[PDB]
């Protein structure tokens, strides 16, 4: 004897020892990314090529 | 037959049941079973628990 079992009900497991089929279906991606930068340039420059008189002192 | 007819005893009342089942032996006027899915789904777990595999 099983005891009382429904008719319509899905056949699932109810107690212990009750089998049950799993679909492994597993996905899993999981991503990241990062960046920074930084940057800077600097030129100067200054020719007297040709001093004129009253400022060859300075 | 007054004090019955206007109130009622504590504790004694009515629950509702609820269940779901197939009726059968119909004239050909059941459910088409093309739109009803869980007709043929319960049909055949029905027939599962019977002892046909279907």
């Amino acid at each position: 004897n099983y005891g009382y079992q429904p008719l319509f009900e899905d056949r699932r497991p109810r107690n212990i020892g009750d089998t049950l089929t799993i679909v492994l279906q597993e996905n899993v991606s999981a991503s990241k990314s990062s960046s920074a930068n930084a940057s800077r340039d600097g030129k100067t420059s200054f020719g007297f090529d040709t001093v004129p008189r009253y400022l060859q002192g300075l | 037959e007054r004090i019955r007819d206007l109130t009622s005893v504590q504790g004694v009342r009515e629950n509702s049941l609820i269940g779901y089942g197939l009726v059968v032996g119909l004239d050909g006027t059941g459910d088409q079973t093309t739109q009803t899915p869980f007709t043929t789904q319960t049909l055949n777990n029905m027939l599962s628990q019977l002892g046909i595999t279907v």
